[PDB]
RNA sequence: AGACCAAUGCCAUGUACGUCGCACUCAAUAGUCAGUUUUCUGCA
RNA sequence: CGUAAAGCGCACGCAGGCGGUUUGUUAAGUCAGAUGUGAAAUCCCCGGGCUCAACCUGGGAACUGCAUCUGAUACUGGCAA
RNA sequence: GCGGCCCCCUGGACGAAGACUGACGCUCAGGUGCGAAAGCGUGGGGAGCAAACAGGAUUAGAUACCCUGGUAGUCCACGCCGUAAACGAUGUCGACUUGGAGGUUGUGCCCUUGAGGCGUGGCUUCCGGAGCUAACGCGUUAAGUCGACCGCCUGGGGAGUA
């Protein structure tokens, strides 16, 4: 249905106000762009989000993590009680990421993808499984995670979600 | 919602044949945009733009020419939204990565500026650092609190800001442009045939857009 | 399920002030095995950095192909720069029988049994670019019937 | 603006670019049967 | 076939090649079917015999052609307007 | 290829409205014609310029560049030659395919209210879009998208030579 608009007579009046003969009538073929899908989320946008998120994961920069006890981190400005809640298992992860067996480079990309996905889908808590390694994903991944601005807090996952081989991660989401 | 009052089209010079569907085009060598075509176009732009504004999205007004400033700062900042009013840096969307650390330096230097150690250790270097806040503040002004790359883009001139349109088309961002008769509907998803360089026209125009961005059901 | 493979590495040169400087270019093609083919060029100072930039560019910039059962649909000709390329669906015409640098893109593309014959130039950087252009403008019986009504 | 400035043994040039790893142990539940007869036991 | 080899120095024009548009007729090209022929072997297909294979062999297909007859008339040609 | 002005003879193009013929068209191997300059033949002419030539310099040399002279030639009539980076290095004819700024030559309409405004043809210059192209670039005057006919190409040299 036609949208509400000024009357055709009113448009003619506007045409009348137009100084001079004041009418343009060039006729040309018209092309209209297809309407964007409501779902959207094109693979290219997803790839871009992933790349943006993984950009923060530097191998040269090592955040100071607590050396005593289970691995944990809380971003400055976030309530310290959040890490405690992660430890107690108050948070139930909605997304699970398995990194075991990936190269560092692959893992960074997947982590980025995970964070992007959490943001997109408004998922606040995710589980990251890195397995057990020395100077491997098990050690490097927490450092990378800390460097990410959207990561609020993480803690060694409870036994139900993989224990010492996994992390629960809290992700900052716009709601 | 109100009928476009006072602009009726412009740009005698460098008119673009791809604007031929939108031109009435009579008076004194200058081209008149058919505003009876503009009103459905602009109502559609308010429709989809309000549709993404209600999904809690980020809009990024783009206002480099004058006087789109501070009209884009006034209109974006009248909403809880974002803007670019000085020179749009080549690649603040397509490498937002590097622009993220420049925004990070703007935050760290304003926190260092009005609260922390600003008078500390030097006068000359302190002056140097403050004018780094003028340069990083006017270039990365509105976008400094965004924290993502935005869900739409609203440019105020399509040929003057072709870089931003080219990047938002590169990234799959809906471009909402007020084109003039010299501009080109490149990848502008929601074209609006209007007048780019009249301050009455862009304040009416951004008034309507900023009205529908924050429009509240309440 | 990524299925990456490299086609060509070369040593290019630059000729600066003091002697020459030698750089290496890779050219790889990735693809999942069911449409979804990409190629990437990538150039760097050593060979593993070159192939890594090539893979990383090829994982993005990946194109859909409308395959048949395991193969092409109609015979298609793709051209790029000097490199003209024919392909024929070969409805279970067994085995991928294509030229070098076309066998690879058709292999990771997910097609199994086509007939090819590159003509013209057969530079590997342009014979893909003439296979994707080719597989890109090959359309399916549910796309042609979508276009023309039925 | 616009004098004058000729030539420059013989070869092969190269090595050379092909990539990885992790682990681990603490607990219940042998056997125990019975226990004279009663009764005042502050008060308003 | 601008610059890699390759546009006659430029024209006029015969033989040649090609020829706007409508209707009617013809049916030469074209198309369809039929008949005669296109030797046998060889190639191909389905079988059979040598212990298998090579080999030999039964039947078919094929020999993409030519000639004649019967039709079709959209396109090309002939003729008339 | 054609440059003072005038006359005579003469070819073509383009535009405006109308009338007429009615496919009479396009290309073209062999064939024929025209074809800069230099050159050749016969007869004139010959101011300037100038191959050759001579002298002076320059130079290691200088059969050159530079200087001073200077003949054929350049000019006319008639005949020959038959070629050039004879080049938009782009055959001819026709059709279609976004634009902008000019130049030049017609014509129609509108207050011509001026050195205007709106169109519609012919030829031409510069820049550019899609498209094409190895790239460079071409780009409604195509090197785009097609059709008709012709000419030509097939590694460099030897050789466009014997």
């Amino acid at each position: 249905k036609k949208k509400t608009t000024l009357s055709e007579e009113d448009q003619a009046l506007f045409r009348q106000l137009m100084a001079g003969t004041r009418k343009i009538k060039q006729d040309t073929i018209v092309h209209r762009p297809q309407r964007k899908k409501i779902s959207e989320v094109p693979v290219k946008r997803l790839i871009q989000e992933q790349a943006d998120a993984s950009h923060y994961f530097s191998d040269e920069f090592q955040p100071l993590l607590n050396t005593e006890g289970p691995v944990k981190y809380v971003r400055p400005d976030v309530s310290h009680f959040e890490a405690k809640k992660l430890r107690r298992g108050d948070y139930s992860p909605e997304l699970f990421l398995a990194l075991a067996g990936l190269t560092q480079l692959q893992a960074k990309q997947e982590l980025g993808a995970l964070i992007a996905a959490c943001r997109r889908e408004h998922v606040f808590c995710a589980c990251v499984m890195h397995g057990h390694g020395k100077h491997i994903l098990k050690q490097q991944t927490p450092l990378w995670l800390a460097q990410h601005p959207h990561v609020m807090a993480f803690h060694q996952a409870p036994k139900e979600y993989g224990g010492d081989a996994a992390l629960l991660v809290l992700i900052e989401v716009e709601e | 919602m109100l009928k476009a009052g006072v602009h009726f089209g412009h740009q005698t010079r460098y008119w673009n044949p791809k604007m031929k569907p939108f031109i009435f085009g009579a008076r004194n060598k200058v081209h008149i945009i058919n505003l009876e075509k503009t009103v459905p176009m602009f109502n559609e732009a308010l429709a989809e733009l309000n549709k993404i504004a209600s999904r809690k999205g980020k809009i990024l007004f783009v206002g480099t020419k004058r006087a789109a400033s501070e009209a884009v700062k006034d209109a974006a900042l009248s909403c809880d939204q974002f803007f670019v009013n000085h020179r749009w840096l080549g690649g603040m969307l397509t490498n937002w990565k590097t622009v993220r650390q420049s925004i990070k330096r703007l935050k760290d230097l304003e926190t260092q500026s009005q609260d922390g150690t600003f008078d500390k250790l030097t006068k000359k270097e302190a002056l140097m650092r403050t004018r780094e806040l003028e340069k990083l503040e006017n270039s990365l002004g509105g976008i400094k609190d965004m924290g993502g790359l935005p869900d739409a883009l609203f440019v105020i001139d399509a040929d003057h800001e072709h870089i931003a349109i080219k990047e938002a088309n590169n990234l799959g961002i809906p471009v909402f442009a007020i084109v003039d008769t010299n501009s080109d509907p490149d990848g502008v998803d929601f074209v609006i045939p209007g007048n780019d360089d009249a301050i009455r026209a862009v304040t009416l125009y951004l008034g309507a857009v900023a009205a529908t961005v924050r429009e509240g059901r309440s | 399920e990524l299925q990456e493979k490299l086609i060509a590495v070369n040593r290019v040169s630059k000729t600066v002030k003091g002697g020459r400087i030698f750089s290496f270019t890779a050219l790889t093609v990735v693809g999942d095995g069911n449409g979804r083919v990409g190629f990437g060029y990538g150039k760097a100072r050593e060979v593993p950095a070159a192939i890594q930039k090539a893979m990383e560019k090829a994982r993005r910039n990946m194109i859909n192909v409308a395959l048949n059962n395991g193969t092409l649909q109609h015979p298609v000709k793709g051209v790029h720069t000097g490199s003209r390329v024919f392909m024929q669906p070969a409805s279970e015409g067994t085995g991928i029988i294509a030229g070098g640098a076309m066998r690879a893109v058709l292999e990771v593309a997910g097609v199994h049994n086509v007939l090819a014959k590159a003509y013209g130039s057969t530079n590997p950087i342009n014979v893909v670019r003439a296979t994707i252009d080719g597989l890109e403008n090959m359309n399916s019986p549910e796309m042609v019937a979508a276009k023309r009504g039925k």
